[PDB]
């Protein structure tokens, strides 16, 4: 069916009367299902409403308020969840539906309105409404609510036509034998559990039925209590993820559905995102990011921080500025991608009376630690001179250089008191040259191989006036013991371009804890994976050989089926929808519990329970 | 070169008074002098021309006088739309040069400003920046003293003002003071406040907010 | 009616030049010279020169060698140029017309034009409330380049116990000005009060509404 969000303005007027209509039209025009709120507030008499006819659920509330229209046509309206309220408990409230001019609403045919899952109903100052008073809520509301209930009913703008014989106890919701009210509660059989067509035991409506029924099965309910899968009425969405007994992991259940409203769907209508619990959403948040899987949209939540494209110096809010200075910086915060050039000058440090633009403090600097690339230039040309390398960039992990500066550098690092450029993730370079002058202290540039960082030929290095490779030398300013002979971005293991034995994280080590360390590892391609955390170290040999609970030598707490767990499985959903639980023997291996053991079995047949 | 010397630089005077501004050359010049008057954001007013000639369309109550090297402005009885600048300038010797002027104020009984403080707006805060603004209203005369604390603590340097121009209506003085600091700085503090010494006021009168 | 109208910029860099035209009417340019006048706020008024009825050019002394005058007489426009600018040229420049003829006594003014002479950049302001607590409220008119700035309140229907303060001069090297009005405290609920601020030097225009 065709969704819509609805509105949460409540009694708020946008804009004058027509801009309003305009914009409720807009909103409800052809919807079936409101998965939020239905509004209606503000129509003036003679505004037609007539889409209103294809509304038949409200998942919100439906309060109509301030309307001096006569009839408001929710004829087709079957259902309100109320899964949310207007005020205190209300899931319908019809509110001062008058004006000045002394005329208001007056037809509400809400002849489909048979069940409000959630929530009380209020009626307030309806002077021109007519015939909903004769209407028996105890057949549409649930009874815990009944007690909230605010019905005030006073007809002093008309007569009311009156309603059809047909009527049961004369309650209708408007003239003729079709505004009738259909009865599917109050007329019931007492073994009925729920809802009926028929005063009759053979009419009798499934339990997980709302408003009515064609017939005796999950599948024949009007509206889903619940929800609804297909043609069937459901408690909830078949689980994307069920237990299999044979692989004892959780497997991707075959037969999965994702929710939508209450809905059920095998794959998400477009533009909706699939969250990390199975539901449909609008849009991702914000500590993730979308994707695509097997044809169907998912949100991820983002491994390091979330990706942030912004302009570049010159480009954008910074267009016609010189340099990232005090005032612009602010705008980079958590920047990860920066579409266009960077430049650090002398005058954002000094500050600037042209531009107005107060002194940078060099802390602020930190905020391009999230940059990892550059599509154009980068050039530094003042830096903090205390600060011994360019820190802010020691993520940059990469540099275009689509435009270069003066057409010519990608990279531009002149005259600073640095004594090491810490780049530790440029990995690539593009294109455009790269200048590295002036800077008295600089000491372990040339150690790097820039032909490896180059994407494109004729790039060049111009490595000039730096400190002395012979002083870099005599000083032990050169590269740690752990580097590759591709050198180094300065003296730490964690500044080396490769490694000469292995690598934890982004740091080289001379060995993995292969057999003694703490956090024990495996090598995988001159890297030190951790061990699972359920694999027990082992004394004098290696402890897994891989990553997972499989591949361990031994389990440090217990074993279910190849897998080493925390603990046994206990609550977790499988095949035809049971509950799976497990015990753990003398062995510490997990085996499932006598199906008679509904919440848990601490050992094996009815005994343990 | 011919300095042309303007007193007062401030001449107070009640309205109806009898009025006169003194412009002494430091060299005869027979009656090569002009007089003008120029009102705030206006532009200067021919009021007289050689000393004491009449001007087309000025108000009979300016005239002038004098010859040789001293020569007076005067306007016999004194009206609220008088107050401005008013300048010499002569007319003897190359090039034209003009006085630095006599700017009219105009006395009325003592008025107490009524004075208001004003926090930083909450839009502000979010430049990083606060400016918090001390108000005295329509007071007299223009002797004023705004000083800000913090905390108890008296603020310097870190203040601004400036002062209307009298009002045509009913002579009076405003002020505005501006005291301006970074949002941390403001932040930091708790009192903030604005005091005041004027003729008007029997002890000084403090405003202030949290 | 004799009158003078002039055009020109507002402000100038240093070392650039200053162009001022003054377009007359009610007279004839071949008949009366034109003057040029400034005015600093510590200088008073200051003749700088004149063209003549016959074309001819007197400069004032410290101006003779970077001062241009020319004239349309069939256009009714004298021009206006100076050279060279500095900081302390910064004043505001008037052209004139004297009463008679070949005299000085200057009865006639053109409008003046605010020079300011800075190597700054343009910037509008930014307008912050303020609120009260008869009561006060008022307009904040922060960090704009260069002046000036009007300010007028609902649009001028609201012209009473207005008061918009002189600006002053921030060490940002920006102008800031407060622009207040006061009102019966009874009047906070139920009257909506707009100040309308305009910078015209960057075409900032701005309508800021103020309550508690
Ligand atoms: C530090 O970091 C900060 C933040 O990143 C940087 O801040 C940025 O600085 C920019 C550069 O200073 C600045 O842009 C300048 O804006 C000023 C003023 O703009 C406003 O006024 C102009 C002028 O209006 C009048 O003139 C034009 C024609 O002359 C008429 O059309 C108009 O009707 C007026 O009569 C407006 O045009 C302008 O509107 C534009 O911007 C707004 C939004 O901001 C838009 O809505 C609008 O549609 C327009 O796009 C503003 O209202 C400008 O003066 C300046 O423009 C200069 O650039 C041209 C070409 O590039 C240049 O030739 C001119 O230079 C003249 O002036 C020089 C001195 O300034 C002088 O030396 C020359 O001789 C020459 O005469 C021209 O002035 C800039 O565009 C950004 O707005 C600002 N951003 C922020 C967020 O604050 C800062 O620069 C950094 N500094 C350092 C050191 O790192
Ligand atoms: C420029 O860098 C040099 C070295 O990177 C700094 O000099 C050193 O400062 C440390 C303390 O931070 C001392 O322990 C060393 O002995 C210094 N080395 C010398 C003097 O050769 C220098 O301080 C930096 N300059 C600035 C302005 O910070
Ligand atoms: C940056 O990301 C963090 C994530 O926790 C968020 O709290 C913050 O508001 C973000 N700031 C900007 C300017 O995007
Ligand atoms: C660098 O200098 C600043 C300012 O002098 C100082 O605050 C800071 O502690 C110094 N050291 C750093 C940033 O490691
Ligand atoms: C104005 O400044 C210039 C220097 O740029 C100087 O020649 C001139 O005498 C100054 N005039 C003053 C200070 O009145």
């Amino acid at each position: 069916k065709k969704v819509c969000q609805g509105t949460s303005n409540k009694l708020t007027q946008l804009g004058t009367f027509e801009d309003h209509f305009l914009s409720l039209q807009r909103m409800f025009n052809n919807c079936e299902v409101v998965l939020g709120n239905l509004e209606i507030t503000y129509v003036q008499r003679n505004y037609d409403l007539s889409f209103l006819k294809t509304i038949q659920e409200v998942a919100g509330y439906v309060l109509i308020a301030l309307n001096t229209v006569e009839r408001i046509p929710l004829e087709n309206l079957q259902i309100i969840r109320g899964n949310m309220y207007y005020e205190n408990s209300y899931a319908l409230a019809v509110l001062s539906n008058y004006d000045a001019n002394k005329t208001g609403l007056k037809e509400l045919p809400m002849r489909n309105l048979q069940e409000i899952l959630h929530g009380a109903v209020r009626f307030s100052n309806n002077p021109a409404l007519c015939n909903v008073e004769s209407i028996q809520w105890r057949d549409i509301v649930s009874s815990d609510f009944l007690s909230n209930m605010s019905m005030d009913f006073q007809n002093h703008l008309g007569s009311c036509q009156k309603c059809d014989p047909s009527c049961p106890n004369g309650s209708c919701w408007g003239a003729g034998e079709e505004n009738c009210q259909k009865l599917t509660k109050i007329i019931c059989a007492q073994q009925c559990s729920g809802r009926c067509r028929g005063k009759s035991p053979s009419d009798c409506c499934h339990n997980q039925c709302a408003a009515g029924c064609t017939g005796p099965r999950e599948s024949d309910c009007l509206v889903c209590r619940k929800f609804r899968d297909e043609a069937t009425c459901k408690d909830t969405c078949p689980p994307l993820m069920l237990y299999n007994p044979t692989t004892y992991q959780m497997d991707v259940n075959p037969e999965g559905k994702y929710s939508f409203g209450a809905t059920c769907v095998k794959k998400c209508p477009r533009n909706y995102v699939v969250t990390d619990h199975g539901s449909c959403v609008r849009a991702c948040g914000a500590d993730s990011y979308e994707m695509e899987e097997d044809g169907v949209r998912k949100c991820k939540k983002c491994e390091g921080p979330c990706r942030k494209v912004c302009n570049g110096i010159g480009i954008g809010e910074f267009k016609d500025s010189l340099s990232i200075n005090a005032t612009n910086i602010k705008h980079f915060k958590n920047c990860t991608s920066i579409s266009g050039d960077l430049h650090i000058l002398p005058v954002a440090f000094r500050g600037d009376s042209f531009t107005h633009t107060p002194p940078l403090d060099p802390q602020e600097l930190d905020i391009l630690k999230t940059v990892k690339e550059i599509t154009g230039f980068l050039l530094i040309q003042a830096w903090p001179e205390n600060r011994t390398d360019l820190h802010a960039f020691e993520n940059l992990e990469i540099i275009r250089g689509r435009t270069k500066q003066h057409g010519q550098f990608s990279l531009a690092v002149v005259s600073l008191n640095i004594t090491s450029l810490g780049l530790r993730s440029l990995k690539e370079i593009s294109d455009g040259d790269v200048i590295i002058s002036g800077n008295k202290n600089l000491c372990y540039a040339n150690t790097i191989n820039w032909k490896k960082l180059f994407g494109t030929s004729g790039q060049k290095t111009k490595i000039i006036s730096n400190r002395g490779e012979n002083s870099c030398k005599a000083t032990g300013q050169v590269c740690h013991a752990l580097c590759s002979p591709e050198g180094c971005w300065g003296p730490e293991p964690r500044d080396c371009v490769s490694c000469r034995n292995v690598s934890r994280g982004r740091e080289c080590v001379d060995k993995c804890k292969l057999l003694e360390g703490e956090p024990r590892e495996f090598v995988e391609n001159s890297e030190c994976i951790q061990c699972h955390p359920e694999c027990l170290p082992q004394a004098m040999n290696i402890t897994c050989t891989g990553r997972g609970p499989d591949n361990c030598i031994q389990c440090a707490h217990y074993i279910d089926g190849p897998h080493c767990v925390k603990t046994c499985p206990a609550g977790v959903m499988g095949e035809n929808n049971t509950l799976v639980w497990k015990y753990a023997d003398a062995g510490h291996v997990c085996h499932l519990c006598h199906p008679n053991c509904t919440y848990g079995c601490t050992g094996p047949g009815l005994r343990g329970c | 070169d011919i300095l042309l010397t303007q007193s007062p630089v401030i001449l107070s005077v009640s309205p109806g008074e009898r009025v006169s501004f003194s412009c002494r050359a430091s060299q005869s010049i027979g009656t090569n002098i002009h007089w003008y008057q120029q009102r705030t954001n206006g532009s200067p007013r021919l009021l007289i021309k050689y000393a004491d000639e009449s001007i087309d369309g000025i108000p009979s109550r300016f005239s002038g006088s004098g010859s040789g090297t001293d020569f007076t402005l005067s306007i016999n009885s004194v009206e609220s739309e008088d107050i401005a600048d008013y300048y010499c300038q002569q007319n003897n010797n190359w090039p034209t040069t003009f006085g630095a002027g006599t700017k009219l104020e105009l006395k009325r009984t003592v008025a107490a400003p009524s004075v208001f403080i004003f926090p930083p707006s909450d839009e502000q805060l979010k430049s990083g920046t606060a400016s918090v603004v001390c108000l005295l209203n329509n007071f007299y005369p223009r002797e004023a003293k705004v000083q800000w604390k913090v905390d108890n603590a008296l603020q310097s340097g870190n203040s601004q003002e400036s002062v209307t121009e009298q009002d045509s209506k009913d002579s009076t003085y405003s002020l505005s003071s501006t005291l301006t600091l970074s949002k941390a700085d403001y932040e930091k503090h708790k009192v903030y406040a604005c005091e005041v010494t004027h003729q008007g006021l029997s002890s000084p009168v403090t405003k202030s907010f949290n | 009616q004799v009158q003078l109208k002039q055009s020109g910029p507002g402000l100038v860099q240093p070392s650039q030049s200053l162009s001022i035209t003054c377009t007359v009417s009610g007279f004839d340019l071949t008949d009366y010279g034109v003057h040029w006048v400034r005015q600093s706020p510590g200088k008073g008024l200051e003749w700088l020169g004149v063209i003549w009825s016959g074309g001819n050019t007197d400069y004032n002394t410290p101006f003779t060698s970077r001062l241009s005058i020319n004239k349309d007489n069939s256009k009714s426009q004298v021009f206006f140029k100076m050279n060279s600018l500095q900081s302390n040229d910064t004043a505001i420049y008037y052209c004139a017309r004297a009463l008679t003829y070949y005299d000085y006594e200057f009865a006639y003014w053109g409008q003046g034009t605010l020079v300011t002479v800075s190597a700054a950049s343009t910037k509008g302001p930014s307008v912050f409330p303020l609120a009260p607590s008869t009561a006060a409220l008022g307009c904040l008119v922060k960090d704009y380049f260069p002046e000036p700035v009007t300010v007028s309140w609902n649009s001028g229907a609201l012209t009473s116990g207005v008061h918009t303060f002189p600006a002053v001069l921030q060490s940002s090297g920006l102008y800031s000005l407060s622009s207040v009005v006061t009102v019966p405290s009874s009047s906070l609920g139920t009257q909506t009060y707009i100040c309308n601020v305009n910078h015209k030097p960057s075409n900032t225009k701005v309508d800021k509404k103020v309550e508690p």
